[PDB]
DNA sequence: AATCGGCAATGACCTTTGGTCATTCAGCAGAT
C-alpha cells in the first residue's frame, strides 16, 4: 500500500463510522456527526474513544485508530478539532 | 457544547493610523469594543498597541462568521503565526507584527482555501481602498481562485459604517428566528423536506429553511445529504421545499440557537 | 512581389554598389564604402545622386534611389547618415 | 569628413545628488569640464540645470567612443526623446523634457544599443553609481535580447581594491599612444610591406592602410581588404570584432580606424601627442 | 489648480543600540 493510499483508506472508514452512527433523539444529545454539522467543536480524544469502541470494527476495519489520525481527519473535512 | 453560534465573531487586521507599516491580528466578538480597547478609551487593549506614538489603531479588514469563539481562536492562531501554521492536515501536538500589508493578505488569502478553514461559512470585510487593492492585487495573480460560496465585501466610508456597522447581536436573523419559534411552538413543522417522515416536536436536531415565507423542516442529517448530493460540512444548498438557496451556517445559527440558546432568543424577540 | 523583400532585393543592389567599386588611391579622397568604413558622417543626397550615376546600373539595377531608401539602408546598415 | 575620430566623445546620463528624480541628458568631448557647467563653476551651462536647489549635479553613467560628434548628437536625441526616435530603418528628416525615470532611462539606453542605427558602433558602457548600474542590470536580467559580447559595460565605483568616475576618462589620445607612435615609425620609414590580406605590395601613399592594434606587430592591410577580412556575420558593412592574420591578435575596428583617421586627417594632433 | 509617480525621510523593530524593513500615515520637490 500508499502511504497516502493507507491514509485515504482508512479516512473512508472513519467517514462511514460516523455518518452512519444513529442520529440523536435528544436533540440535546446530538451524535458525533451531527455535532459536527453544527460545528461543535470536536474533542480528539472523545471521539478517538467512539471510533474505537465499536464503530471502526462495525464498519469493516479492525485496527485502532490514532488520536492525531483523527485530527487528520477532521483538519481536511473543515471539522474544528481541538485537544482536552 | 452549552453555547449556541455566537452572534458575530471576528478575526481581524489592526492597522496604526500612524505608520501604516505597524499591524496586529486579533480576534473578537465586539469589534467596536475592542477597538477602543486598542486606542486606549477602555481597560483591556495588548500590549503591541499600547504605544503612545502609535495610537489611534484602525480595522481595516475582518473575517466573521466562526461558528465558535475556538474556530476563530484557531484562525487568528494561524494568521499571527504563518511560518508555524501546517496546512496539510497533520497529527500535531508581546506580538510579532506581521512582516508587511501584502503577507497579510497572502496568507489570508491561502488560510481560507487551506482545507482546515475552507468550509466554514466565513466572509471577508474590508473598510479601506488600499488594503482592498492589495487583496485584489494579490487575487489576480493567484491560480488557484477563492470558493464562490465565500462572499468577501467591501465597506468604505462616504457615498455608520465599517466595524461600526456590523451588528453584534442576532437582529439580521430575527425575523427567520421569529419564524422558528411559531413553527416548532405551535407543532406546524410537518414532515422532513427531504426522507418524507413525521416529525414529532423533541424527535431529534430539526432544522429550518432560512428563507422567509418558507416553514419547510428536516432532520438535520438530512439536509446535510441533501446539501452534498467523501464530504461532510455542507456549504452551499437548495431548499426542495422552496428551491430557494441556503448557506448551511445560517441554518445552522437558528437550529443550535432554538436548541442551546431558548433564553437568547426571548431577548432577541423581547 | 513582396514589399518587404523587394526592399531586401533593393539593398542588396545598393550594397553591392557600394562595395565592389575601386578603392581610393589618395587616401585623402576615400570611396562611398571607406567612408563608411571610418565612420565618415554619410550625407544621404551626396551617395544618392552617387548611387544613380551609374553605379546601380553597373551592378545590375535599373532604376532609380530615393534618398529616403538610401537613409533606410544606413540605418539597416548602422553606417550613420545625415541629411545635408 | 574633414576631421579624425575624436579622443572622447560621450552620451551622458545627468542626476541630481538632492533629488534622484530629476535626470537629464547629454552629449560632450569633455566630461569633466560639462559637469562642471552643469553645476555653476564654468560659464555654459544648461537651463533645465540651472535651478541651485536641484545642484549638484553629477553623471551616473555614460556611453563612449562615439566616431563622430554627429554619431553622439544623433545617439543623444534618440535617448533624450525615446517617444519619437523611430528604430526601424526609416524614410524620413537636451532634455527640456526629463525622463520619466531612471527605470526608463535603463530601458531605453538597452533598446538603443540593440538597434541597427547603432548597433555595430564601437561603443562601451560607463557606470559611476551602484543604484544606476543595478536598475541595468535588473533590467538585462529580465530582457531575452542580450547586448552583443562585442560591447562592453565597464563600471568605475567610487573608492575600493585617486581620480575616479568622469576624471578618470581619458580626454585626449594617450590611451593609444604607442599604438600611433608605432604607426608613424611604420610608414615614415616605409616598413608596411605588404597586405596581410590580399598579399599586394602597398607603396607608400597607396591608398588607406591600417595597421593592426596590438603591440608589436606589424600587419598593414588595405582598409578594404580588412573589412573584408573582419566580416568574413550576414549582409554587414561595418566591421566590430577582429582578428590579425599575421599575429592572430583580436582587434577592435573602432579602435583601428581611430589610428587610420589620425595618421591620415589628424596630423598635427598627432605631433602634439607625439610631441614632435 | 489639483494630480501625480517616485523619491528621502522617517519610524519601529529587537536587539548585533543600528542594519533591517516598511511606510508616505497632517510629506515632498518638481513637472504637466
Ligand atoms: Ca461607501
Ligand atoms: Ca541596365
Ligand atoms: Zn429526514
Ligand atoms: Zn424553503
Ligand atoms: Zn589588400
Ligand atoms: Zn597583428
Amino acid at each position: 500500500a500508499s502511504p497516502t493510499d493507507q491514509q485515504v483508506s482508512l479516512f473512508r472508514y472513519i467517514t462511514q463510522a460516523v455518518v452512519t452512527a444513529p442520529r440523536a433523539k435528544d436533540p440535546a444529545n446530538p451524535s458525533w456527526h451531527e455535532k459536527m454539522l453544527m460545528y461543535d467543536p470536536i474533542i480528539l480524544e472523545d471521539l478517538t474513544a467512539w471510533l474505537n469502541s465499536g464503530q471502526l470494527d462495525r464498519v469493516g476495519y479492525d485496527g485502532e485508530v490514532a488520536p492525531g489520525d483523527v485530527k487528520k481527519w477532521c483538519e481536511s473535512k473543515s471539522v474544528c478539532c481541538l485537544w482536552r | 457544547q452549552c453555547k449556541p453560534i455566537p452572534a458575530l465573531y471576528t478575526v481581524y487586521v489592526l492597522r496604526s493610523t500612524v505608520r501604516h507599516a505597524s499591524l496586529y491580528i486579533g480576534s473578537t466578538p465586539n469589534p467596536p469594543r475592542r477597538l477602543k480597547q486598542h486606542n486606549g478609551l477602555v481597560p483591556g487593549g495588548a500590549a503591541r498597541t499600547s504605544r503612545s506614538s502609535l495610537r489611534p489603531w484602525e480595522m481595516v479588514a475582518l473575517v466573521s462568521g466562526f461558528p465558535s469563539m475556538v474556530a476563530a481562536l484557531k484562525f487568528q492562531w494561524a494568521l499571527t503565526n504563518p511560518h508555524l501554521s501546517v496546512h496539510i492536515p497533520s497529527a500535531s501536538r508581546p506580538q510579532r507584527p506581521p512582516r508587511s500589508l501584502a503577507s497579510v493578505v497572502a496568507n489570508l488569502h491561502l488560510l481560507l482555501r487551506v482545507p482546515s478553514f475552507a468550509r466554514w461559512p466565513l466572509r471577508v470585510h474590508f473598510f479601506r481602498r488600499d488594503v482592498f487593492a492589495a487583496w485584489e492585487k494579490w487575487c489576480a495573480a493567484a491560480s488557484e481562485r477563492l470558493r464562490p460560496s465565500l462572499a468577501v465585501v467591501t465597506d468604505f466610508e462616504g457615498g455608520c459604517w465599517g466595524i461600526h456597522a456590523l451588528p453584534l447581536d442576532y437582529e439580521p436573523i430575527k425575523d427567520y428566528v421569529a419564524k422558528g419559534q411559531e413553527i416548532f411552538e405551535f407543532e406546524r413543522q410537518g414532515a422532513c423536506v427531504v426522507c418524507r417522515e413525521e416529525m414529532a416536536s423533541g424527535d431529534g436536531l430539526q432544522a429550518l429553511c432560512t428563507n422567509q415565507g418558507c416553514d419547510g423542516v428536516g432532520h438535520l442529517s438530512c439536509w446535510s445529504r441533501h446539501f452534498l448530493k467523501d464530504s461532510i460540512l455542507p456549504v452551499q444548498g437548495q431548499c426542495p421545499k422552496c428551491g430557494g438557496e441556503m448557506e448551511w451556517g445560517n441554518m445552522m445559527k437558528e437550529l443550535t440557537l432554538r436548541t442551546r440558546g431558548q433564553k437568547e432568543v426571548e431577548k432577541l424577540l423581547k
